């Protein structure tokens, strides 16, 4: 079964929801990002320093 | 120290960290074995709802009782179809008929949510009084709504 | 219906002894087990509500511990007033129910 | 990419309002990030970055 | 809080409708469970059945249900059982409590008991 | 023997004593730490009062008692918001439903 919600982006907040149809009992489901991570694609151009 | 939306910044691997930005849109594709009929769980009947306290606050500031008469004492779980509140807690515990306690944070002043719960749902209503303390340590619980009026 | 067993049926005991009563519930009542105390031509009397909770007025040598299926009454130094039957009771699961009783009898 | 643990399938779509504070041209330094457009492989100016 | 006294003893002879009524005092009726249980002298505690104060609902011990009915009396703030086709084996003290369960405070009151004695 | 408002007067220091003049304007700073919760104290519900003997007196000859149906027993304040009346005790202690 398909389902889909938004889940803001905020660390360490929980989320909750419930998935039920007519005929089937409430599934509980939680979500908690405890670290949402943003890591951009990189090259090194150079490294300078001291001469 | 600069950033925007409070990321923190991290250099092994370069990157940013716990940035409170946008949303992230969540499918879960739920196999149709794990699903349980509606007979088989905790049913509920005649369930009554009040709120036996609320501080219009960040935190789960709202407490509200819920007097159940269950077909059958087990566990199942609690929400809100709604924006309004926001529970701490997932699912209750239920004996026979008797009451049960559910945490929130609120965002309207007048608040009126239905909190569903073991396959029925109940229209929790009341008033709601401001907080303590003008600046808190933590972040909101609560999603903001447009209505706070008289 | 819950079946709950209550262990021992019967005790002994002298002033001053620390007594224990056992409950089993045929099946998980969580924490919705209550205790209570009966004397001969008496009706009876809530000692702990919801396995863990002292009732007012009850003298805190009462005290009540357990989760799912078993539970405990304890009374730390049994007092002359103490003596009498005690019976748990779940409110759980179709329908609700006693368990068989402890005599505590004088030693 | 799922994550597909006990045969339900979680799928995190993207992220709805892409965005980085990372301008296209970024320095490291002692641990620290700087958003600074330092001059291209070759063109390195005296008395300045690079 | 809330005080309960159940109606006189005496004599139900066999096959009749054994019938009584729970008096509550200093407090009403609009809210919890109310119950009854019994006890044969010198054995154990059955509980019998409640009705739940809010909705009027009726759960019975199955081994009773045939033949036992409780209700509630809004008027008298009373509530009552009734139970048929009594042999001596219905012979104990019946006790009114608040069992079952409430939404706050629950058989935290029992009725002193009266004794029906079941015979000929 | 001769000040006014019942001063009683001493003389080491050189000072007057219980003199029933004015009032006092106190004002308290009450942390924000010290305040607790309506959810954790005990919360009445449902109460009846009534003066079961009044003595119009300048001591406490007024009596009244409040039937209660508490939600947890305990201990709590009582006041009046008024000055009809002024009360001997701060606060009762409650158990459960009876009176006070």
């Amino acid at each position: 079964y398909e389902h889909a919600t938004t889940m803001p982006s905020q660390a360490g907040i929980s989320y909750n929801t419930i998935v039920n149809r007519a005929g089937y009992a409430p599934l509980p489901i939680s979500i908690t990002p405890t670290k949402i991570k943003l890591i951009p694609t990189v090259n090194l151009e150079y490294v300078t320093c001291h001469y | 120290f600069t950033a925007p939306f409070g990321c923190e910044i991290y250099t092994n691997p370069i990157r940013a960290e716990n940035c409170a930005v946008g949303s992230i849109p969540l499918a879960f594709d739920i196999p149709d074995a794990l699903f349980t009929r509606v007979s088989e769980t905790p049913t509920l009947s005649a369930a009554e709802c009040t709120l036996n306290e609320c501080v219009y606050s960040s935190d789960f500031g709202g407490i509200a009782t819920v007097k159940y008469s269950a077909s059958k004492s087990g566990k199942c779980a609690v929400h809100v179809p709604s924006g309004t509140a926001t529970l701490k807690e997932a699912a209750v515990e239920l004996t026979e008929q008797g009451s049960a306690t559910i945490h929130f944070s609120t965002a309207n002043i007048h608040p009126e949510f239905r909190l569903q719960i073991c396959t029925s749902y109940v229209t929790c209503k009341g008033d709601c009084h401001p907080p303590k303390d003008h600046i808190v340590t933590h972040p909101q619980y609560h999603a903001q709504t447009f209505t706070a009026a008289v | 219906d819950i079946q709950m067993t209550q262990s021992p049926s019967s005790l002994s005991a002298s002033v001053g002894d620390t007594v224990t009563i056992t409950c089993r519930a045929s099946q998980s009542i969580s924490s919705w087990l209550a205790w209570y105390q009966q004397k001969p031509g008496k009706a009876p009397n809530l000692l702990i509500y919801k396995a863990s909770s002292l009732q007012t007025g009850v003298p805190s040598r009462f005290s009540g511990s357990g989760s799912e299926t078993h539970f405990t009454l304890t009374i730390s130094s049994l007092q002359s007033e103490d003596f009498a039957t005690y019976y748990c009771q779940q409110y759980i699961s179709r329908p609700w129910t006693f368990g068989q009783g402890t005599k505590v009898e004088i030693k | 990419t799922p994550v597909n643990f006990n045969g339900v399938k979680i799928t995190a779509g993207p992220l709805s309002t892409a965005w980085t504070p990372f301008d296209r041209k970024i320095v490291q330094y002692a641990g620290e990030i700087y958003n600074y457009d330092f001059p291209e492989y070759g063109a390195g100016q005296p008395g300045a970055f690079g | 809080q809330v005080q309960l006294q159940e109606s006189g003893p005496g004599l139900v002879k066999p096959s009749e409708t054994l019938s009584l009524t729970c008096t509550v005092s200093g407090g009403s009726i609009s809210g919890y469970y109310w119950n009854w249980i019994r006890q044969s002298p010198g054995k154990g505690l059955e509980w019998i059945g409640n009705m739940y104060d809010s909705t009027g609902d009726t759960n019975y011990n199955p081994s009773l249900k045939s033949r036992v009915t409780l209700s509630i009396d809004t008027s008298k703030n009373q509530f009552s059982m009734k139970l048929n086709s009594v042999t001596a084996a219905d012979t104990a003290v019946y006790f009114c409590a608040s069992g079952s369960g409430d939404w706050f405070g629950y058989f935290y009151r029992w009725g002193q008991g009266v004794l029906v004695t079941v015979s000929s």
